[PDB]
C-alpha cells in the first residue's frame, strides 16, 4: 500500500476523509447514482414510483411533477403512466467505472498548472470517472464521438427516466468480492420500478498480479456458484419485471499484440520505454493489474485467454437455463472484435481503444462503442428490455425542459 | 515500508522530474519547484510536493546530477528492493555500466553529506 509512507500521512488522512463526507461511501455520490433531490426525507430518490402522482413534490427526482391547470391531470400521471419507467444499474469492475489516469498529469512536455486541476476529484473517487461511463455516464464526452452511455440512451427513449442510474462498481470487483458492496445497490421490489442489471466483472476473475497467476484464476465451478449467490439476491430486491445481463470476459490479448511495440507516455520523451518493459517492470514488482494478459510470455497469454473462455461459456450457460421469478437472464459475449471493426470503420486503430497509462483498461471511446454495441444488440434481439419510447417526450421537454439536470 | 507500489510511484515521480528539467533545459532543483507549483493546495497535494523535496529532494538532485536514471535513484533510496536471490526490476533499460557498479556509484554519491539540516 502506498499510504504506508510517512510523507503520504497527510494527503491519506484528508482522501480517507474527503471520501467519508459524500453523503464505500463514494459510491453515493452524484458521479455514481442519480442525486437525490431531497436528502432530508428517505422516501424521495431516484427510481421509485410515484408517491400519489407527485402533485407536491417530485418523489422519483426526475424532474417530473405537478399538476397541469388545463384538465387537473398530474403530469407524472399524463406522462410517465403507462411509459413502463426502468432504471440502469451496473455491477461492474474497473472498466466500469472508467478507471484512468490522465496522461496529462505524468507527460511533462505538455504540462501545465492546466492539468491537474481535475486531480483532487479523481483522488476522492479512487481514479474512477463513472460520469463519462458507458453505462451510466452523464456528462458531455470529453472525446469526439456523438455515442451516448446506455444511461442517456434510455433517457432519450423515455425522458421518465431521468436521474435513474447507478454505477455498483469497484475496483478490484470480481465474482468472488461482489458480495461485498452488492449491498449498496438500492432496489425496493414493490415501490420502485423495475432496472436493467449489468453483471460486467470482465477481468478479475482471471487477472491477478502473482508471479503464478494461473492457480488464483477461479474456476467454472466457483464462478457459477458466486453468480448463482448474486442472482438469488438480487431477486429478493428487483421489481418483478427486471432484466439482468451477464457479460462474457475478453480475449484479452489484443493488448500485448497492439501495444507491446509502443510507448508509453513516459516514455514518448525519449523513446526509451515500451509498454512491453511496462509490463516486464510491474511483473517483476508483482503488481500488474493482470500478469496473465500483460506479459511477453505467449503460453502466459493463452492459459488465460483459455480460462476466460471457460467463465465465458460458464455465464452464457447459466443464462440460457436459470429461472427466477423477478426477472429474466441474457447473456451477452465482450465481443471486442466487433468493437475494434466499428473503430476501424471511422477511421480508429485498435491501439486507441487502451486507457495509455495502465495500458490495461477499455478508455472513454472504447467504453462508448461497448455501449452502442450493447443499445444495437439489446434493440434487435430483446427489443422488451428497453422498453417502447414515451410519446410524451416532447412534451415533457416543453413543459420541464433539462428536468433538472445532474 | 518499501513494497512494489512504492517502487513504481518512485519510478513515476523521478521519471516526471527528470522529463520537466529536460523539457525546460533547468535545473532538477527547479524542475521540482515548478511541478509542486502546478498541484493545487487541494487535498494537501502542493503541501505533500513539497514535504518530498524537503526530505528527498536533495539527494535526487546529486543523482540525477550524475546522470543516473529513475530506476538507479529509486534503488538507492530504497523504495525499490531487491531481495537477494530475486531478479532485478528496473522500468528503463540497464545502463551502459553494469548495474551493480552503477549502484556502487549511487550509494556512494549520497552517503557524501557537506550539509546538516537542523
Ligand atoms: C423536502 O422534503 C421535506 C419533507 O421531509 C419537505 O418538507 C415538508 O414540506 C411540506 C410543504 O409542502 C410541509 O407540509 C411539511 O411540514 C414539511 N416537512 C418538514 C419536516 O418540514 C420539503 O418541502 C421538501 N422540499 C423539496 C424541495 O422537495
Ligand atoms: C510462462 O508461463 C507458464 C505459465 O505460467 C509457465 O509455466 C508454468 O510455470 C509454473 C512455475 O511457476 C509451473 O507450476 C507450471 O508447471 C508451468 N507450466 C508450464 C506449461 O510450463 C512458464 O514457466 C513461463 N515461462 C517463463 C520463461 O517464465
Ligand atoms: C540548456 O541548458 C544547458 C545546461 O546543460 C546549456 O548547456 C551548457 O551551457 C553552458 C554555456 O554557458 C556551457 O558551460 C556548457 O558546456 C553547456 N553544455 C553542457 C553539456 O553543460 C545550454 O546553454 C542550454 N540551452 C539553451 C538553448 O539555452
Ligand atoms: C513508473 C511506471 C509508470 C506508472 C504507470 C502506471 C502503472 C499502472 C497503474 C494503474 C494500474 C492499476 C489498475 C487497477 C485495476 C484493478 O484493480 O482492476
Ligand atoms: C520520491 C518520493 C515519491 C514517493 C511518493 C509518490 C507516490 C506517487 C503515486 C504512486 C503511484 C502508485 C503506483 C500504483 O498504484 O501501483
Ligand atoms: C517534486 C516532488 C513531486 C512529488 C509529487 C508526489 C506528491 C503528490 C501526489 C501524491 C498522490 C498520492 C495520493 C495517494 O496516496 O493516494
Ligand atoms: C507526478 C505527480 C502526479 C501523478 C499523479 C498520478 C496518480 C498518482 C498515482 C495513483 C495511485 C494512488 O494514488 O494510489
Ligand atoms: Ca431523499
Ligand atoms: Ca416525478
Amino acid at each position: 500500500d502506498i499510504c504506508s509512507l510517512p510523507v503520504l500521512a497527510k494527503i491519506c488522512q484528508k482522501i480517507k476523509l474527503a471520501m467519508e463526507q459524500s453523503v464505500f461511501p463514494t459510491l453515493r455520490g452524484y458521479h455514481w447514482r442519480g442525486r437525490d433531490c431531497n436528502d432530508s426525507d428517505e422516501s424521495v430518490y431516484p427510481g421509485r414510483r410515484p408517491n400519489n402522482w407527485d402533485v407536491h413534490q417530485d418523489s422519483n427526482c426526475n424532474g417530473i411533477w405537478g399538476v397541469d391547470p388545463k384538465d387537473g391531470v398530474p403530469y407524472e400521471k399524463k406522462f410517465c403512466e403507462g411509459s413502463q419507467p426502468r432504471g440502469i444499474i451496473l455491477l461492474g469492475d474497473s472498466a466500469g467505472a472508467h478507471f484512468h489516469i490522465s496522461p496529462e498529469w505524468i507527460t511533462a512536455s505538455q504540462m501545465s498548472l492546466n492539468s491537474f486541476i481535475n486531480l483532487p476529484t479523481a483522488l476522492t473517487n479512487e481514479l474512477d470517472w463513472p460520469q463519462l461511463s458507458g453505462a451510466t455516464g452523464f456528462l458531455d464526452s470529453t472525446v469526439g464521438i456523438k455515442e451516448k452511455s446506455i444511461y442517456l440512451r434510455l433517457w432519450k427513449r423515455n425522458h421518465c427516466n431521468h436521474r435513474d442510474y447507478q454505477n455498483i462498481s469497484r475496483n478490484g470487483a470480481s465474482s468472488r468480492n461482489l458480495k461485498k458492496f452488492i449491498e449498496s445497490l438500492s432496489r425496493n421490489k414493490v415501490l420502485d420500478y423495475p432496472a436493467i442489471v449489468i453483471y460486467a466483472m470482465i477481468g478479475n476473475d482471471v487477472c491477478s498480479g502473482k508471479s503464478d497467476p494461473v492457480p488464483a484464476m477461479t474456476t467454472p465451478e466457483k464462478l457459477y456458484s458466486n453468480v448463482m449467490q448474486t442472482l438469488k439476491h438480487l431477486n429478493s430486491h428487483l421489481p418483478n419485471g427486471s432484466h439482468v445481463i451477464l457479460y462474457g470476459l475478453p480475449d484479452g490479448t489484443f493488448l500485448w499484440d497492439n501495444l507491446h511495440n509502443r510507448y508509453h507516455p513516459l516514455g514518448q520523451l525519449n523513446k526509451d520505454m515500451t509498454y512491453a518493459q511496462l509490463y516486464s517492470f510491474l511483473n517483476c514488482l508483482q503488481v500488474s493489474p493482470c500478469h496473465g494478459w500483460m506479459s511477453s510470455n505467449k503460453t502466459l497469454r493463452t492459459l488465460t485467454s483459455e480460462r476466460a473462455e471457460q467463465l465465458s461459456n460458464t455465464l452464457k450457460k447459466i443464462a440460457a437455463s436459470e429461472k427466477f421469478t423477478n426477472f429474466n437472464l441474457f447473456y451477452m459475449d465482450f465481443a471486442f472484435h466487433e468493437i475494434i471493426q466499428e473503430w476501424q470503420k471511422r477511421g480508429g486503430q485498435p491501439w486507441q481503444l487502451i486507457e495509455p497509462v495502465d495500458g490495461f483498461h477499455p478508455n472513454e471511446v472504447a467504453l462508448l462503442l461497448l455501449a452502442d454495441h450493447f443499445w444495437k444488440k439489446v434493440q434487435l434481439q430483446w427489443p422488451q428490455i428497453l422498453g417502447k419510447e414515451n410519446p410524451f417526450n416532447p412534451q415533457i421537454k416543453q413543459v420541464f425542459g433539462d428536468q433538472g439536470g445532474h | 515500508l518499501s513494497n512494489g507500489h512504492t517502487c513504481v510511484g518512485c519510478v513515476l515521480v523521478v521519471s516526471v522530474i527528470e522529463q520537466l528539467a529536460q523539457v525546460h533545459n533547468s535545473t532538477v532543483q527547479a524542475s521540482m519547484e515548478r511541478l509542486c507549483s502546478y498541484l493545487p493546495e487541494k487535498l494537501f497535494l502542493k503541501t505533500t510536493c513539497y514535504l518530498v523535496i524537503d526530505k528527498f529532494g536533495s539527494d535526487i538532485i546529486k543523482l540525477l546530477s550524475a546522470d543516473m536514471n529513475a530506476d538507479v535513484v529509486c534503488h538507492t533510496l530504497e523504495f525499490c528492493k531487491q531481495n537477494t536471490g530475486q531478479p532485478l526490476c528496473h522500468l528503463y533499460p540497464l545502463p551502459k555500466e553494469t548495474w551493480k557498479f552503477t549502484l556502487q556509484k549511487a550509494r556512494q554519491i549520497v552517503k557524501k553529506s557537506p550539509i546538516l539540516k537542523y
